[PDB]
RNA sequence: CGCGACCUCAGAUCAGACGUGGCGACCCGCUGAAUUUAAGCAUAUUAGUCAGCGGAGGAAAAGAAACUAACCAGGAUUCCCUCAGUAACGGCGAGUGAACAGGGAAGAGCCCAGCGCCGAAUCCCCGCCCCGCGGCGGGGCGCGGGAAAUGUGGCGUACGGAAGACCCACUCCCCGGCGCCGGGGGGCCCAAGUCCUUCUGAUCGAGGCCCAGCCCGUGGACGGUGUGAGGCCGGUAGCGGCCCCCGGCGCGCCGGGCCCGGGUCUUCCCGGAGUCGGGUUGCUUGGGAAUGCAGCCCAAAGCGGGUGGUAAACUCCAUCUAAGGCUAAAUACCGGCACGAGACCGAUAGUCAACAAGUACCGUAAGGGAAAGUUGAAAAGAACUUUGAAGAGAGAGUUCAAGAGGGCGUGAAACCGUUAAGAGGUAAACGGGUGGGGUCCGCGCAGUCCGCCCGGAGGAUUCAACCCGGCGGCGCGGUCCGGCCGUGCCGGCGGGGCGGAUCUCCCGCUCCCGUCGGCGGGGGACCGCCCCCCGGCCGGCGACCGGCCGCCGCCGGGCGCAUU
RNA sequence: ACGGACCAAGGAGUCUAACACGUGCGCGAGUCGGGGGCUACGAAAGCCGCCGUGGCGCAAUGAAGGUGAAGGCCGGCGGCGCGCCGCCGGCCGAGGUGGGAUCCCGAGGCCUUCCAGUCCGCCGAGGGCGCACCACCGGCCCGUCUCGCCCGCCGCGCCGG
RNA sequence: UGGAAUGCGAGUGCCUAGUGGGCCACUUUUGGUAAGCAGAACUGGCGCUGCGGGAUGAACCGAACGCCGGGUUAAGGCGCC
RNA sequence: GCCGUCGCUGGCAGUCGGCAGAGCGAGAAAGAGAGUGGCGCGGACGCUACGCCGCGACGAGUAGGAGGGCCGCUGCGGUGAGCCUUGAAGCCUAGGGCGCGGGCCCGGGUGGAGCCGCCGCAGGUGCAGAUCUUGGUGGUAGUAGCAAAUAUUCAAACGAGAACUUUGAAGGCCGAAGUGGAGAAGGGUUCCAUGUGAACAGCAGUUGAACAUGGGUCAGUCGGUCCUGAGAGAUGGGCGAGCGCCGUUCCGAAGGGACGGGCGAUGGCCUCCGUUGCCCUCAGCCGAUCGAAAGGGAGUCGGGUUCAGAUCCCCGAAUCCG
RNA sequence: CGACUCUUAGCGGUGGAUCACUCGGCUCGUGCGUCGAUGAAGAACGCAGCUAGCUGCGAGAAUUAAUGUGAAUUGCAGGACACAUUGAUCAUCGACACUUCGAACGCACUUGCGGCCCCGGGUUCCUCCCGGGGCUACGCCUGUCUGAGCGUCGCU
């Protein structure tokens, strides 16, 4: 149950703030769980998805064990495009099929200075909570 | 809104133009011109008797009657038949009323609360709240009321030392402070017989809060329990007693059905 | 004549400032109807309301009595409850209509002119130096300028005030700089299943996840994601974490300002004028021989003046102190900024406006003012072949579905085409009664099921009767033991809580002499009720039970092995 | 005689206030906290009691000043002359008549082999206490009228009863 | 000997809607030449009411009404319709 | 016979069982009374008492009243371990039924995501009408009609397609108060080139002022610009609660200018002249301002040139003002 | 026969009811409670590579700077020697900027006429021309300067 007086649980307000979210907020909304190996390694559960990440599709027609590179994060449409997750049009040209980030698992992360900073911050806040309970 | 239907300068054409005499929108050059207006039979008009914010939404209930209602709810909460007839799965609860030691007032983790309900055999009631969780039919979904579920046990405590935070995440559970009991919580829907779990300290304050028959309430300035109109409700035992039985005439249980009339001639 | 002061008045693109317009929900000042009611209508009502004009602020206005009262008196203003639909007004008709007291919200009090004393002790601006400098100020220095005796500043204002004398008591209070130590806004982050089967176009669905109970839970709000999700993502929870900025509260240094009070006596001083008040006129009010306001005329007093709800004279009383000024809070808020919620509506509804809506469009203008939501999970939005000038078609293909094909979810009625069946010269339709024919249904077509009994064929986790154990019911066990227990009754050196408009050794203040009486605060006793302790009767355990004993029933296991 | 060509959707006794009566619930000569205060759902609910101010009810009547809701018997004395009035002490005491649901008593009576006489019940002429309610008759309180004789005193009155 | 017959259970109180245009007939009856005219009394109707008969018809005659079977009737009928 | 209403304010707690004993409907009060002396283990249903059962009578209805609805609609508290992608709502149906009825159930189809029962609460809760509102659709009806102003015809071309377009040729009309050539007001891109032939152009179109893609307006001299006209309109002033209004020379210190002269200051082609400050001298205009693309108002003509502009561009020849 | 007509049903149309959805309303509550001559509200015209409307912005014009964020924006193209302490994008927003009218301000309201000061280019010291910049509205307060009067006077 929610008790914060300044947080709305209104359905219309929560959908409007999802579908009008600005680009830097859609990034956070567009987050994917990490693999079991990555989750153990970094102590992080989810990361915002990024171009050049390698993911597994775990839901839908294209689910399986195939790992593909993230080739486009279409934040406007709330989907990512993944290598080999595609189909053909009538004229035979191949077109990418959009997958929501919540339906993939990140197997390899595209690491740079800022990404290593974000992983570190997430892992530290987690440990503060674990010691708080302990 | 008090303006709905009235933000126009519509005027009746009057008779003679072969149309009904409803006030009509003025001007021209748009679909709206010459259409009906204002009246409650018109599209875009004003409704009949527009609702007002000074409808009397609130009701006064006498204190003596509200306390009467809290007493009936508690009396009906200690009878297995009424609690079972309220839908609560109390077929294995050791006793009714269910009183648990005061340690439970100091629980902190939700897992302790769950385990206690399992050893008190109040977990079947919770599992029935999980089975009743579903979506609500109608516009309520559009109005922040999408999920419906049945009420579970009510836990009544004397002092809160983590018990509220322990129990509040278990669906169907309602916490109540014994000194601030609510009929809306003790008789949900207006039906008596909600399953209540009592802490020992909460159970011991009841006499003070509502008074016995001999002793007036100590925590209410002037109040005592409502008196009974019938001291022995066991109608069967009254009727089968020798005193009543000796005063009766013998029953007449022979049926005298209609007699077909045969012509004597 | 000239020169120079002052006064009154001019011009400056003079130096530096300030006002204008907007918005207007709430607020203040004006002005101000008529629909309407009176079953007509003129007073009245509507209504001090709509419209009109001016002026504001985060609130405004009001406000520290020329008050209420008539009490044993209260004590600024505003608001809430009540007073009260009352006193009163009113073609005394329709209708209208307050206040005081009482209970609350809030609570805060002050300052001039005057009368006086102080050598104008006062103020503004320019120039230079130090400090600060996006709220333009602090200090220092100018034989710098001006204002101001046609009156600035300090003391002081009705609760009295001042000066002097005598007793008593005094060192912290503020201004401008500088340094150090402990709510608000923003940013980032923090639990747990995408586990095994399985349904599906896809699923968040169903089933399961050892004892024990998949895992987390201070988090099972909500949203998203190809259903329907606490555990997939964002979130949610948490006196959770980290990082910025702003503020508030504290402590020291520097340079300034103040040189500060109480009581008792002595002597002095003390107030707002074309205003009050009166006449009259008009408006206004519940205010009635006139409540408030305004115009004109008259026009004050100083033990006076005003009020004292019926005009006036006389006379006592009570109560204030007008004609100058400031003041937070409690109160209001359909505008604005930012939020939260709902027993509301759900695209002819709800705002006119769910959408390129105050838009398109109409009017010279003031103004008037709509219609209009939905493919799909995903555009995968139909390549290619073929007829046609093309629109359109036929195939093909995508999709779970185009029997979803770009104004595409579903897809009603009216109305229309076609197919099928029936029928047809008193328009059609209609009630009742049959008959014929259809469409489909009985998932019909040798026709029910059940108890007991007789007989023939079989087969057994085989019957009764006894034995062991468990459980249950009942018992007037004619009167067994133990319990709890009486919204029962009696006896107590019983250990206590509540109440009393029942009575009465300790102390605080205070009148009188160190005495002695009163107000207030406290024991104690007594009375009623209740709780807990112990003894005696009766008494329940059918809203309230255990052990033994007896009877009965049931179950499990033995034995009975077959005319059952 | 008027409206109605046809189909869909919309479309008209509502809400606030006041009053009256009926009904249901709570408490009851009381009752009501509504305003105020205290202590996610919750703007809820709980509480106040030296917060019951206050409303309504518990008293009416008169324009008002005002007044404001049973008596009798016994004994004693004073005055008038057995009866009356005034003042003193003791006893009883909220009226009566008719009707009146219900309740109470009970003349007599409710069978089995025949008599006596019991316990529990049961019916019943007649007789009683009489609810509510109605009719009638008395009484009491306030306004007003007529008649009339007394009683009180810090105020001896154009006094008060 | 509840003091004529016959029949029938009565009394009482609150609140209350619609109505407040009527019209027709036997008999009586006013005005009028009269009127399917205007205006009264009494009772009954229609209004509010179908049903059998008067071919048809607000009021005439019979009779009043739940959904049925059988029987019998009223007023009216029985050449054919 | 059946249904309902009313009445009997009728009957049933007695289902009192092997701790047993079955009855109380019958013309005519009150006990199936209690006592004291003289083998089998068995026996239907019932009773949501707001239930169940019996007997008798009755049944018209506008206006109007009342009752009961397990009639229907939307939402709220409870409950149904309710339903549902193995298919919700909605919709359709010569399918099977239930109910006096309001209505409801089930079958089949379509549909694609939510919905309902019961106890209570609440209401913007039930349509045939209102010359009702809004939207849609009929018959009329392939009907009225596409008739004002004399008129067309031949050949060819493009083209899928020609009565209507283009070219040529005939026959006609307007008949210089034009159906010609140019402007003002108004329009605002309609102008010009190319393309289209969906919609529109009340037949058609190969065409258009439609649609689409791109272009096109050149000035000292032609207008505006300036003047004043009838008039409008600030200031001073007056009035006015006030936004403001009256008024335009009227209650006004209404000139910011000048030939010249005298005092200075600055500069430069520094010789002496400019500029500049002050003083002297001189000074009616007497009403700010707006007001005309037809009035007043200097000065441009010839030729050529484009798809569309030209007294504007280019060539030539001029001219006014400063 | 067969048309036509009527009824019912299948299918197909016309139509957009119903149902389910809701980034919209409506109502209540809370906190704050801030416009302008430093030029507001409002209006006009512009601004994008392809851009009509809406939206946003103002010749620095679908935005500059800064801070946070941390790899996009996206309908297509493109990538400035755009791309990770050489920072995409979004957000915040304190710096800078902000055309014309409008209280609207030189006078007028036609993009009409000026005046003063300074600067630059023609020219060549002044002039003259062109361009740029700054000023030039009403009221009103304090002060300043320059004045006026047969106003009151003083000395001459
Ligand atoms: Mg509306
Ligand atoms: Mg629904
Ligand atoms: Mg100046
Ligand atoms: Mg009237
Ligand atoms: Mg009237
Ligand atoms: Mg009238
Ligand atoms: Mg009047
Ligand atoms: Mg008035
Ligand atoms: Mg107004
Ligand atoms: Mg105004
Ligand atoms: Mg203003
Ligand atoms: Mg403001
Ligand atoms: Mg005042
Ligand atoms: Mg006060
Ligand atoms: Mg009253
Ligand atoms: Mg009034
Ligand atoms: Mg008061
Ligand atoms: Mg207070
Ligand atoms: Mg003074
Ligand atoms: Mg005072
Ligand atoms: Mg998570
Ligand atoms: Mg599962
Ligand atoms: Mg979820
Ligand atoms: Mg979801
Ligand atoms: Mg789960
Ligand atoms: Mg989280
Ligand atoms: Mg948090
Ligand atoms: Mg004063
Ligand atoms: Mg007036
Ligand atoms: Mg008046
Ligand atoms: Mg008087
Ligand atoms: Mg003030
Ligand atoms: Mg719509
Ligand atoms: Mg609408
Ligand atoms: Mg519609
Ligand atoms: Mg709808
Ligand atoms: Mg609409
Ligand atoms: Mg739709
Ligand atoms: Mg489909
Ligand atoms: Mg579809
Ligand atoms: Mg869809
Ligand atoms: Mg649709
Ligand atoms: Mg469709
Ligand atoms: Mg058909
Ligand atoms: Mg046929
Ligand atoms: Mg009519
Ligand atoms: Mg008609
Ligand atoms: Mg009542
Ligand atoms: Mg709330
Ligand atoms: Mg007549
Ligand atoms: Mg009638
Ligand atoms: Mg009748
Ligand atoms: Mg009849
Ligand atoms: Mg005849
Ligand atoms: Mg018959
Ligand atoms: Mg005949
Ligand atoms: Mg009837
Ligand atoms: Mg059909
Ligand atoms: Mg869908
Ligand atoms: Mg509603
Ligand atoms: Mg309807
Ligand atoms: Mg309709
Ligand atoms: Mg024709
Ligand atoms: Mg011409
Ligand atoms: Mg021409
Ligand atoms: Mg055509
Ligand atoms: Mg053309
Ligand atoms: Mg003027
Ligand atoms: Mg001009
Ligand atoms: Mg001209
Ligand atoms: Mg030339
Ligand atoms: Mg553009
Ligand atoms: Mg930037
Ligand atoms: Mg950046
Ligand atoms: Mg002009």
């Amino acid at each position: 149950m929610k008790f914060n007086p300044f947080v709305t649980s209104d359905r219309s307000k929560n959908r409007k703030r999802h579908f009008n979210a600005p680009s830097h907020i859609r990034r956070k909304i567009m987050s994917s769980p990490l693999s079991k190996e990555l989750r153990q390694k970094y102590n992080v559960r989810s990361m915002p998805i990024r171009k050049d990440d390698e993911v597994q599709v775990v839901r839908g027609h294209y689910k399986g064990q195939q790992i593909g590179k993230v080739v486009q994060v279409y934040r406007k449409k709330y989907v990512i495009y993944i290598e080999r997750v595609q189909r053909e049009k009538a004229n035979g040209t191949t077109v990418h099929v959009g997958i929501h980030p919540s339906k993939v698992v990140i197997t390899r992360l595209k690491l740079d200075k800022d990404r290593k900073k974000i992983l570190e911050r997430k892992a530290k806040s987690r440990q503060v909570g674990k010691e708080k309970g302990k | 809104s008090e303006l709905a239907g009235h933000q126009t300068s519509a005027e009746s054409w009057g008779t003679g133009r072969a149309v009904a005499r409803i006030p009509r929108v003025r001007g021209g050059g748009t679909h709206r011109s010459g259409q009906g207006a204002f009246g409650n039979m018109c599209r875009g008009g004003r409704m009949f008797a527009p609702t007002k914010t000074w409808r009397r939404w609130h009701r006064r209930v006498n204190t003596t009657q509200k306390r009467y209602a809290i007493c009936s709810a508690l009396a009906a909460s200690a009878l297995p038949a009424l609690v079972m007839s309220k839908g609560h799965r109390i077929e294995e609860v050791p006793e009714l009323p269910l009183v648990v030691e005061d340690k439970v007032e100091g629980y902190k983790k939700t897992k302790e609360a769950v385990l206690l309900l399992k050893k008190l055999k109040a977990w079947n009631d919770i599992k029935k709240v999980y089975a009743s969780q579903r979506m609500r039919a109608g516009k309520g979904k559009m109005r922040n009321r999408r999920r419906i579920q049945r009420r579970g046990p009510c836990v009544i405590y004397n002092e809160d030392n983590g018990i509220v935070k322990a129990f509040r995440n278990i669906p169907g559970i309602t916490l109540l402070n014994v000194t601030k009991l609510n009929i809306l919580k003790l008789a949900p829907g207006g039906h008596v017989g909600r399953f209540c779990i009592w802490t020992e300290s909460a159970f011991r304050k009841l006499d003070d809060l509502y008074g016995t028959w001999r002793k007036a309430a100590s925590l209410k300035s002037n109040y005592n329990l409502p008196m009974h109109k019938m001291l022995n409700t066991d109608l069967s035992r009254i009727l089968k007693s020798p005193e009543i039985q000796r005063a009766l005439r013998a029953p007449r249980k022979k049926i005298h059905r209609r007699v077909l009339k045969k012509n004597p001639l």
